[PDB]
C-alpha cells in the first residue's frame, strides 16, 4: 500500500573520477541541449 | 543534418515540457498571487473595526454626535492608514526584488540574446552557443542552447612529444594515445591527427617536461626534400 | 549566503496566554497573517540561497584514494576523513572562529533549523573540489572528464596567455607557490579575528533584532502594567480593555518593525547569495576573464568552503 | 587575401559540406618547388 515516510535527503549520486596522471576521458559526440530560465 | 535534428528536437521538448508542466511558470504566478493577496489584504482590513464600534464610517455619523464620532472616526484612520503603510512598504520591498530580476533579465538579454557568453552556468547548463527570448506576462522566458558534450572515450596523455633533444608541445589541443600510436586532437572533440611541427611549438630540451613521452614529430618539409632529389643525379 | 530562520507565533507574543487579549487582537484583522506569511516567506528563501549556491552539482565526486595531484597540495581545502562531520581543516577553522530546549527568547520565538546540515554542505563542497580537481571545467558543462592535474593547469595557463611550456619547466615552482599560499591562507584565517566578520555581522544582526524584540515586550507604552496577568488580575475588562489595547498596539508596531528590517535584511541576503551562486559557477565551475571577480590577478581557479551561514572562496 | 594552405586548415573530403565550392588554394611550397628545379638538369 502507501503511506507517508521521513528520509534523510540525498544530495546526488556517487561517481568516483577515474583520475591518473596520464589519463585523460575526450568526448566522441555531443548533444545539442534546450532549456528554460524564467525571470519576472 | 545532426545538429540541426537535436535542435528540432530539444524545442519540441521545450515545448512537451511547458504544456505538460503545471509549475514550470510557478515563478509568475507566484508574482501575481503575491500582488493578489496583498491587495486582498488590504481590502479586507477595511471591515476591521480596530477598536471601533463598528467599521463602517456611515454607520458611526449615522448614529453619533460629531464630537463622538471623531473618537471613533479616529480609531478608524488609524488603523486604516497602518494598513496603507505596510501595504506600500512591502510593494516597494516587492519592487525591489521585481527590479533585481528585471536587472538580471536585461543582462541575459544581452549577454545570452546579443551576443554569446562565456559565463558558466550563466547562460543555460553546457557550453554556451545562443539563446532565443520569449514573452511571458509579467516577465521573459529564456531558451538557451548550449553544446553539451557527450559519450566521452579514455584515452592516454602526455604533456609533451620527445622527438630528437626537443620538447613539442600542442600549439591547440592535447596529445591522445590510442593505446598504440599518438596523435594530436582539440580538447572538446575526439579528432585525432597526425602530430606534425605544424600542430605543435618546440620550447626546450627533453629533459625538462615531467611525463614527456618519445613519438614521431612529422615534418612535411623535411619528407618532401627527402624524395625531390633522391636521385640525386 | 543563508540568513537565521525565524517564526514568531504572533498572538503569543502580543497576548500570550491571555483569552481576553487575543479577543481585542481580533479586532485588528489580519496582520498576524499577514506577518507569519512574511516570515515563513523568508524562510523559505534562505533555503532556497543555500540551495542555489551550493547545490550546483549533479553527483557526489570523490578523490581518488591516492592523493597525488603533480606536487600540488590539496590536502587543507579536501575533507579531512578522520575528524567527525568530515571537514577540511580549514572549514573547521572556519566553523571554530565563527560563533531542543527554547532556553531564550520563550516569548513566541523560535528558530528553525536549515533544510541542509553542516555535513550535506561540506558534502557539496567536497563534491565540487573533487570535480574541480580531477575533471577540470569539464566538470560544471556536463560530464566530468577526468584530466591530470598539471594539464588543466597548463590549459588555465593558455586561457591567461601564458603557453603551456611555461607551466611544465616551472611546474615545482607553481606547485611549492600553492602550497605556500594555502598555508598563508591557513595563517591569515587562524591570526586574524575580523577575517570573517561579514558572517559575524550578520549572526549579531540577528541577534540583536530578536533581543530588541524580545525587550519591547518589557515595555508599557502608556500601561499601567506591561505584564498582561497584572493588569486581568487587578482591573476589570472594561478597563483592562483600554490597559490591554495599549500594550496589543505596542506590541504589534514592534513585531511590524521587526518583520519590516527582517525583509530588508532579507533582501540583502538574498542579493548576496545570488553573488555567490554566480561566483561558484563562474569562479570553482569554470574559468572566468571578469577582472577582480574571481580574486585578484589573473584567475587561474577557484576552490569553496563552506562557513556557517555563508561561502568562503579561495581565489 | 588570397587563400592558402597557411590560412586554412583541411578536414575531410569535398562530399560532405553543404554548399562547399570549387576554387583554387594555393601552396607556396609547391610553387617554389616547381620553379627551384625547373631547369632540371
Ligand atoms: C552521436 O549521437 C547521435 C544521437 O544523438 C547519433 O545519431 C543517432 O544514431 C542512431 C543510430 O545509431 C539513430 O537511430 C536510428 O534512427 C533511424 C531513423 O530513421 C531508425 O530507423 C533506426 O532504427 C535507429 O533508431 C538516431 O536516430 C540518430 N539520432 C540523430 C539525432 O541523428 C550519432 O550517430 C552519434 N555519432 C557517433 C559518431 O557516435
Ligand atoms: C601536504 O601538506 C601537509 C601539511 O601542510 C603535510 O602533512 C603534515 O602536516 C603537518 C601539519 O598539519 C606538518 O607539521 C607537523 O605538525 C604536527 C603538529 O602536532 C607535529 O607534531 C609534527 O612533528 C609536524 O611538525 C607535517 O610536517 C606534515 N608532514 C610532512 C611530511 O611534512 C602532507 O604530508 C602534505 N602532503 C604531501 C603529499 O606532501
Ligand atoms: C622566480 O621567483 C621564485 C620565487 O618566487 C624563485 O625561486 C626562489 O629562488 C630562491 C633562490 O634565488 C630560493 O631561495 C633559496 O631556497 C633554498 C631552499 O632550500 C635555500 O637553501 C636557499 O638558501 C635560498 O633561500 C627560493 O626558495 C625559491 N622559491 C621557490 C618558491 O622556489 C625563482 O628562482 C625565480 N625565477 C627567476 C627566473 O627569477
Ligand atoms: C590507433 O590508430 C591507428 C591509426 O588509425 C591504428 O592503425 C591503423 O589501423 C587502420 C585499421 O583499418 C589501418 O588501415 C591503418 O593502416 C593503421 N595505421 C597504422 C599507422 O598502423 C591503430 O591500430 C590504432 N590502435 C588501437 C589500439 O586502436
Ligand atoms: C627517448 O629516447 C632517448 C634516446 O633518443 C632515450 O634516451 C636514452 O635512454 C637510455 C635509457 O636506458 C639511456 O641509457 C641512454 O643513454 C639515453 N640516451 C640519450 C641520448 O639520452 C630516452 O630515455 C627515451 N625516453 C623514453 C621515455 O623512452
Ligand atoms: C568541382 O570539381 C569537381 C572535379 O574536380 C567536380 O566533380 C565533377 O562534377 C561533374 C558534374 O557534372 C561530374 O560529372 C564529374 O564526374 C565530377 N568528377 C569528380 C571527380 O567528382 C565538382 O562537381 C565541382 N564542383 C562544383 C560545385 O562545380
Ligand atoms: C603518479 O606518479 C606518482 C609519482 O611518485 C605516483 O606516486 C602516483 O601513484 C602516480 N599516480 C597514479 C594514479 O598512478
Ligand atoms: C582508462 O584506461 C585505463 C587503462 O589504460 C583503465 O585502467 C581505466 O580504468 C580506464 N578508465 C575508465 C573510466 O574505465
Ligand atoms: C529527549 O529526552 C531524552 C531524555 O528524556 C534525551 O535522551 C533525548 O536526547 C531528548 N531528545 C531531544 C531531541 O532533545
Amino acid at each position: 500500500s502507501q503511506s507517508i515516510i521521513a528520509y534523510t535527503m540525498s544530495l546526488g549520486a556517487e561517481n568516483s573520477v577515474a583520475y591518473s596522471n596520464n589519463s585523460i576521458a575526450i568526448p566522441t559526440n555531443f548533444t545539442i541541449s534546450v532549456t528554460t530560465e524564467i525571470l519576472p | 543534418k545532426l545538429i540541426a535534428n537535436q535542435f528540432n528536437s530539444a524545442i519540441g521538448k521545450i515545448q512537451d515540457s511547458l504544456f505538460s508542466t503545471p509549475s514550470a511558470l510557478g515563478k509568475l504566478q507566484d508574482v501575481v498571487n503575491h500582488n493578489a493577496q496583498a491587495l486582498n489584504t488590504l481590502v479586507k482590513q477595511l471591515s476591521s473595526k480596530f477598536g471601533a464600534i463598528s467599521s463602517v464610517l456611515n454607520d458611526i455619523l449615522s448614529r453619533l454626535d460629531p464630537p463622538e464620532a471623531e473618537v471613533q472616526i479616529d480609531r478608524l484612520i488609524t488603523g486604516r492608514l497602518q494598513s496603507l503603510q505596510t501595504y506600500v512598504t512591502q510593494q516597494l520591498i516587492r519592487a525591489a526584488e521585481i527590479r533585481a530580476s528585471a536587472n538580471l533579465a536585461a543582462t541575459k538579454m544581452s549577454e545570452c540574446v546579443l551576443g554569446q557568453s562565456k559565463r558558466v552556468d550563466f547562460c543555460g547548463k553546457g557550453y554556451h552557443l545562443m539563446s532565443f527570448p520569449q514573452s511571458a506576462p509579467h516577465g521573459v522566458v529564456f531558451l538557451h542552447v548550449t553544446y553539451v558534450p557527450a559519450q566521452e572515450k579514455n584515452f592516454t596523455t602526455a604533456p609533451a612529444i620527445c622527438h630528437d633533444g626537443k620538447a613539442h608541445f600542442p600549439r591547440e589541443g592535447v596529445f591522445v594515445s590510442n593505446g598504440t600510436h599518438w596523435f594530436l586532437t582539440q580538447r572538446n572533440f575526439y579528432e585525432p591527427q597526425i602530430i606534425t611541427t605544424d600542430n605543435t611549438f618546440v620550447s626546450g630540451n627533453c629533459d625538462v617536461v615531467i611525463g614527456i613521452v618519445n613519438n614521431t614529430v612529422y615534418d612535411p618539409l623535411q619528407l618532401e626534400l627527402d624524395s625531390f632529389k633522391e636521385e640525386l643525379d | 549566503v543563508s540568513m537565521t530562520k525565524t517564526s514568531v507565533d504572533c498572538t503569543m507574543y502580543i497576548c500570550g496566554d491571555s483569552t481576553e487579549c487575543s479577543n481585542l487582537l481580533l479586532q485588528y484583522g489580519s496582520f498576524c497573517t499577514q506577518l507569519k506569511r512574511a516570515l515563513t516567506g523568508i524562510a523559505v528563501e534562505q533555503d532556497k540561497n543555500t540551495q542555489e549556491v551550493f547545490a550546483q552539482v549533479k553527483q557526489i565526486y570523490k578523490t581518488p584514494p591516492i592523493k597525488y595531484f603533480g606536487g600540488f597540495n590539496f590536502s587543507q581545502i579536501l575533507p579531512d576523513p578522520s575528524k567527525p562531520s568530515k571537514r577540511s581543516p580549514i572549514e573547521d577553522l572556519l566553523f571554530n572562529k565563527v560563533t531542543l530546549i527554547c532556553a531564550q527568547k520563550f516569548n513566541g520565538l523560535t528558530v528553525l533549523p536549515p533544510l541542509l546540515t553542516d555535513e550535506m554542505i561540506a558534502q557539496y563542497t567536497s563534491a565540487l573540489l573533487a570535480g574541480t580537481i580531477t575533471s577540470g571545467w569539464t566538470f560544471g558543462a556536463g560530464p566530468a572528464l577526468q584530466i591530470p592535474f598539471p594539464m588543466q593547469m597548463a590549459y588555465r595557463f593558455n586561457g591567461i596567455g601564458v603557453t603551456q611550456n611555461v607551466l611544465y619547466e616551472n611546474q615545482k615552482l607553481i606547485a611549492n607557490q600553492f602550497n605556500s599560499a594555502i598555508g598563508k591562507i591557513q595563517d591569515s584565517l587562524f591570526s586574524t579575528p575580523s577575517a570573517l566578520g561579514k558572517l559575524q555581522d550578520v549572526v549579531n544582526h540577528n541577534a540583536q533584532a530578536l533581543n530588541t524584540l524580545v525587550k519591547q515586550l518589557s515595555s508599557k507604552f502608556g500601561a499601567i502594567s506591561s505584564v498582561l496577568n497584572d493588569i486581568l488580575s487587578r482591573l476589570d475588562p472594561p478597563e483592562a480593555e483600554v490597559q490591554i489595547d495599549r500594550l496589543i498596539t505596542g506590541r504589534l508596531q514592534s513585531l511590524q518593525t521587526y518583520v519590516t528590517q527582517q525583509l530588508i535584511r532579507a533582501a540583502e541576503i538574498r542579493a548576496s547569495a545570488n553573488l555567490a551562486a554566480t561566483k561558484m559557477s563562474e569562479c570553482v565551475l569554470g574559468q572566468s576573464k571578469r577582472v577582480d571577480f574571481c580574486g585578484k590577478g589573473y584567475h587561474l581557479m577557484s576552490f569553496p568552503q563552506s562557513a556557517p551561514h555563508g561561502v568562503v572562496f579561495l581565489h
